[PDB]
């Protein structure tokens, strides 16, 4: 179809490798990543061993909605028996409910898990959530967010395929039409170039486009954008562990809809052993104006050897020179995200972060991966989902 | 020009549009669409020379299936839809020499006479109800209720029935939407869900609007109200610290030799503010025919504020005390288009001139307070007097030195604290005759309620 060329095959092991080896006791425990291991043949038996005792371990109570989702289904995956956490989520999930249609897309990212997760244990008893859910999802008008686009799909694919033989006819008719709707709002975000909404959304996509019942008008071109995505490995985009989580299984052939049919024990192969600069300046403004009756516009500049350093030593280097770009940093299965500038912090009742963007645009990858340029001003907004 | 059109939806362009049309026309449409079918109008835009008798530029439009017609149409008025009685219409624009503008666009569509629910009421008699009620109304259901009356009255709706699906968080599936007007974007009485009975609702017209939609899944029994044309009054009392009204039948042409009548007023030492989306009257040297006065004051009694008529928009009209009033009356014979009236509650820089006591509440309250204020009242003292301080709810966001959210309060120029947290400030007394509060509050918030305090003399 679009498997990938075995020629590029060694590109790929290479990924599954180099996520595997991110697993370490002090590693933060990435349920995505097991899943991704385990969907893709595991080489690193000590690895899968040693993340899946800690997911195992993990407290029920730290997880949210979409942590538990994720745990639930990562454990099934490795034959291990979640039980437990499936009673909880399945508890948390009869009293849910969004917001307001005008809410935010990604408020949907979450609860897509969950039902996922669900579904897979129990179809039928799951039917009620999904069905408000789908509503609910349908009837938000918030921009369209392909990552969540592309999760929902396959929650949603997932009970559209398990409707209890008698059913009245209209959950399928239901699930169905949000399911179009979905993949054409997807569709319209393929660019002329191979990519599903950017770069590192692409691999959900991929996994929901080769999974929804019904295909979007203007056909999907695949082989472009496993191309796409192959070259965009040579080229260094896949170094996060979890980003290489997000599109392995597609790489693999999988989708999170194939956890459930794990095999345990192959026995996997050996992936053979594959063996001046003057320090720049950045300008980082630093701006509140949503916080209190105390806020900030202040802007610096800092020294940071050559290129290669990552927006993080700008951030430490302001924190170092000047007080008040003290912040404060916390661990996610995605990195280290910046909860807080100055005694500012981000607030989930408030529905409020810091975004990081260049001079005007967002960006798009954590202050721990994105490299700035020569005279590249960052500023750093507080501000709300 | 003119065409005639076979396609299920299509559009509707005046030759000049989208800017601006031709003088001394004779153009002439024709929509024909499939059988046991009806045409649905929408209507984008629509500028026209007006007319009273409406004869000088002008659009009508025939039931081409049909004896009668559905009414020739000058000026800005034109209800946003029109359906036909048929799967015909005519459709004749004919216009004149001297004046016109930016034309109109009107969109079209197919529509099955079965899935087809639109009903008209007019007998003084309740006898309105969902789909299929008792019984469960159906999926995918939508359905219109206009009902229109005798020019004195009001309506007022009571429910006997009404069980319907409940809301997924702020989510509807299926509800009742209930509009102030007669047409499908008057102003908002309200959407209605779930199991419990509507209020009584009363309308400030002789038209009431509804309609009620139904999702994909899930049914119920459905409604049955009924409705009183008693009283020969018409508009309201008004109560919410901002909302929006309407001089009737608006945006069509207002009745004639009748004396609408509006009291503004909510939350408690902060003053409302007028403005207008659109304004159209009997243009008057010193004004008189058709008018409309607002008045400083819960009655007309107090200060004048203005008297307005013509076809000008006016600046926006700040009241300077806690109610306004506003009243309009119209001779026999002449009815411009009408209003409708934004009218927000302000706090910025008010001033109680005189009053013995009163009641200070942060806008919304007990609703919890907006985001970004920079609120300053100043109750003034007569003479040599003063002014004692008691609260009765307090309910800020806290701490940080009371840096994120808070209340200040002044003797004049003398700061006497600064507030916040859930904890209700002290009994006090001006040494002056100024009193300032000022009520800081930022942009996020877990939704705390405000505050309320007394004062005296
Ligand atoms: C919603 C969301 C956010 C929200 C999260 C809402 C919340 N607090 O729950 C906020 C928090 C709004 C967010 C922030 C950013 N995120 Co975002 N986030 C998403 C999205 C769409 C949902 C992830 C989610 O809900 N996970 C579900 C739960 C079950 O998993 P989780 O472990 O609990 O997920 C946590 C992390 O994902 C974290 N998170 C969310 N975004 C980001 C970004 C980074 C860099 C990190 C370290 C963590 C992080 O928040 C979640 C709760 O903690 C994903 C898309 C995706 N495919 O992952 C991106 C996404 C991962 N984030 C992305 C980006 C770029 C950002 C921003 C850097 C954008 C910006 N200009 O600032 C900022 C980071 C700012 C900072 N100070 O660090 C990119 C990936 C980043 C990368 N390095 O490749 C993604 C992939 C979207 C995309 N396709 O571009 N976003
Ligand atoms: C850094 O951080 C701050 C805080 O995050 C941002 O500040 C806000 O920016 C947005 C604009 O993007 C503003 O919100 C919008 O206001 C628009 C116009 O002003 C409103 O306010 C007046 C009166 O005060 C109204 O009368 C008027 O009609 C408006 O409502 C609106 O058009 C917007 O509505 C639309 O947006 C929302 C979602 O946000 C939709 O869901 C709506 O349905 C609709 O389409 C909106 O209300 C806000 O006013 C700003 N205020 C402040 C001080 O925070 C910065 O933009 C940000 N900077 C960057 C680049 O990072
Ligand atoms: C639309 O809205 C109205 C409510 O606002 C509902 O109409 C009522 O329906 C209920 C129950 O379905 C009726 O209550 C019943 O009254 C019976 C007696 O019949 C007559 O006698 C009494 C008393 O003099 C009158 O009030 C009554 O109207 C009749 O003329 C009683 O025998 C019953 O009461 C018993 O029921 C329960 C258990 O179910 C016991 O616990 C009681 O104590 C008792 O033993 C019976 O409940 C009521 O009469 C109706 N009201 C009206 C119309 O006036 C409709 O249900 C609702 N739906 C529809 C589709 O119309
Ligand atoms: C409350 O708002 C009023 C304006 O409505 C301010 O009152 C005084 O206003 C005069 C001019 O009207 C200024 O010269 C002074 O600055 C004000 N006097 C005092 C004693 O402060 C008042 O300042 C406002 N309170 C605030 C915003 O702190
Ligand atoms: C870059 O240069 C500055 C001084 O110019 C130096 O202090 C800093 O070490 C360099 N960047 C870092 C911290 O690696
Ligand atoms: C408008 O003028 C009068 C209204 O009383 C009516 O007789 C006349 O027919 C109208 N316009 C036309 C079609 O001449
Ligand atoms: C509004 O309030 C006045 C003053 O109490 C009252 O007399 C009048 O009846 C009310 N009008 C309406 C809409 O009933
Ligand atoms: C308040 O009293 C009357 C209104 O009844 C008003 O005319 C007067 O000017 C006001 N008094 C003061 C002190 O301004
Ligand atoms: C106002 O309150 C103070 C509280 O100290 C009290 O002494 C004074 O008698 C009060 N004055 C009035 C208006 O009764
Ligand atoms: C109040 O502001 C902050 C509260 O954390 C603190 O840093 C500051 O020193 C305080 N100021 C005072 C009370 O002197
Ligand atoms: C209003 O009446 C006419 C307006 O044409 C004008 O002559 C007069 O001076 C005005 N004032 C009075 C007397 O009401
Ligand atoms: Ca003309
Ligand atoms: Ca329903
Ligand atoms: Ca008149
Ligand atoms: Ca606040």
């Amino acid at each position: 179809s679009c498997s990938v060329p075995s020629a590029q095959e060694p590109l790929v092991n290479g990924i599954q490798v180099l996520m595997e080896n991110s697993v370490t006791s002090s590693a933060y425990p990435n349920p995505s990543i097991l899943i991704a291991m385990n969907l893709a043949g595991a080489y690193n038996l000590k690895a899968q061993k040693l993340l899946t005792y800690q997911l195992m371990s993990s407290d029920n109570n730290d997880l949210t909605i979409g942590h538990l989702g994720l745990t639930i289904m990562a454990l099934t995956s490795s034959c291990r028996d979640p039980g437990d956490k499936v009673s909880i989520l399945q508890r948390q999930m009869e009293n849910w409910a969004p917001s307001s249609p005008n809410a935010e897309a990604s408020a949907f990212y979450g609860p897509s898990l969950a039902i996922l997760a669900l579904c897979q244990k129990n179809s039928e008893a799951t039917l009620p959530i999904a069905v408000r859910f789908a509503k609910t999802l349908l009837a938000n008008s918030s921009p369209f967010n392909v990552d969540t686009g592309a999760m929902a799909t396959l929650a949603l694919t997932c009970m559209y395929n398990k409707i209890p033989v008698g059913s009245e006819e209209g959950y399928r008719s239901l699930f169905g039409q949000v399911l179009k709707d979905i993949v054409e709002k997807i569709s319209m975000k393929i660019k002329d170039n191979g990519i599903i909404g950017d770069i590192y959304s692409t691999g959900l996509a991929m996994q929901a486009l080769s999974v929804t019942p019904e295909p979007s008008k203007k056909e999907w071109n695949c082989k472009k954008t496993t191309d796409m995505i192959l070259n965009e490995i040579k080229q260094g985009k896949f170094h996060n562990p979890m980003s290489i989580a997000q599109i392995l299984p597609s790489l693999k052939g999988k989708t999170y809809l194939d956890v459930p049919q794990v095999t345990c024990s192959p026995d996997h192969e050996v992936q053979p052993t594959l063996p001046s600069a003057s320090n720049i300046t950045v300008i980082y403004t630093i701006n509140n104006q949503l916080r209190g009756v105390e806020l900030l516009f202040n802007e610096t500049i800092n020294v940071s050897v050559k290129s290669g350093s990552v927006l993080l030593v700008v951030l430490e280097e302001a924190q170092r020179k000047n007080p008040m770009f003290k912040f404060e940093t916390t661990m996610t299965s995605w990195g280290l995200v910046v909860s807080s500038i100055n005694n500012i912090a981000e607030n989930v009742n408030h529905k409020t972060y810091w975004q990081f963007l260049s001079g005007v645009t967002p960006l798009n990858e954590g202050v721990a991966d994105y490299i700035p340029f020569n005279h590249e001003h960052i500023t750093a907004n507080f501000t709300q989902y | 020009c003119g065409e005639i059109l076979t396609e299920s939806t299509g559009t509707i362009q005046s030759p000049g549009h989208p800017n601006v049309y031709p003088h001394g026309i004779n153009c002439t449409w024709h929509i024909l669409v499939q059988p046991n079918h009806l045409i649905h109008l929408m209507f984008e835009t629509f500028h026209l020379e007006f007319h009273y008798n409406c004869t000088n530029d002008y659009l009508e439009v025939y039931d081409t299936d049909s004896e009668t017609s559905l009414g020739r149409y000058c000026g800005k008025s034109i209800p946003p839809s029109l359906t036909s009685s048929g799967n015909s219409l005519m459709l004749v624009f004919v216009t004149d020499s001297d004046l016109a503008y930016e034309g109109f666009l009107i969109n079209y569509e197919a529509i099955s006479a079965a899935t087809a629910c639109l009903q008209d009421y007019t007998d003084d008699l309740g006898t309105f109800t969902s789909p299929n009620f008792p019984n469960n109304y159906p999926n995918n259901w939508e359905c219109i209720y206009r009902i229109t009356v005798r020019t004195g009255q009001l309506i007022a709706v009571h429910f006997t029935n009404f069980s319907l699906e409940e809301a997924i968080g702020n989510y509807y599936t299926d509800f009742l939407e209930i509009r102030d007007g007669g047409y499908e974007k008057s102003p908002l009485l309200g959407i209605f869900y779930g199991s419990n009975l509507p209020p009584t609702i009363i309308s400030h017209s002789n038209k009431l609007w509804l309609k009620f939609k139904s999702d994909q899944i899930d049914t119920r029994s459905g409604f049955s109200a009924y409705w009183d044309g008693s009283s020969t009054g018409c508009g309201g009392n008004l109560t919410t610290s901002s909302g929006t009204f309407i001089s009737p039948n608006y945006p069509m042409p207002y009745y004639h030799s009748s004396e609408c009548y509006w009291w503004l007023k909510s939350s408690h030492g902060s003053a409302f503010e007028l403005e207008f989306k659109d304004f159209h009257l009997e243009h008057h040297p010193n004004c008189t025919l058709d008018y409309l006065a607002v008045y400083d004051g819960p009655s007309s009694n107090s200060h004048l504020l203005t008297q307005l008529c013509g076809d000008e928009k006016p600046p926006l009209i700040r009241s300077s005390g806690d109610s306004m009033f506003i009243k309009l009356r119209t001779d026999e014979g002449q009815q411009g288009r009408g209003f409708k009236a934004e009218y927000r509650q302000t706090c910025e820089n008010v001033v109680i001139v005189n009053q013995t006591y009163g009641i200070l509440e942060s806008i919304g309250y007990p609703n919890p307070y907006s985001e970004n204020q920079h609120c300053n009242w100043t109750i003034r003292a007569t003479t040599g007097n003063t002014v004692n301080y008691t609260f009765l709810a307090f309910d800020l966001e806290h701490h940080i030195n009371c840096s994120t959210d808070y209340l200040e309060l002044y003797d004049g120029p003398r700061q006497m604290g600064r507030y916040c947290g859930v904890d209700l400030p002290p009994p006090g007394s001006t040494t002056s005759s100024k009193l300032q509060v000022l009520l800081l509050t930022d942009g996020v918030g877990r939704r705390e309620k405000g505050f309320q305090m007394q004062w005296f003399v």
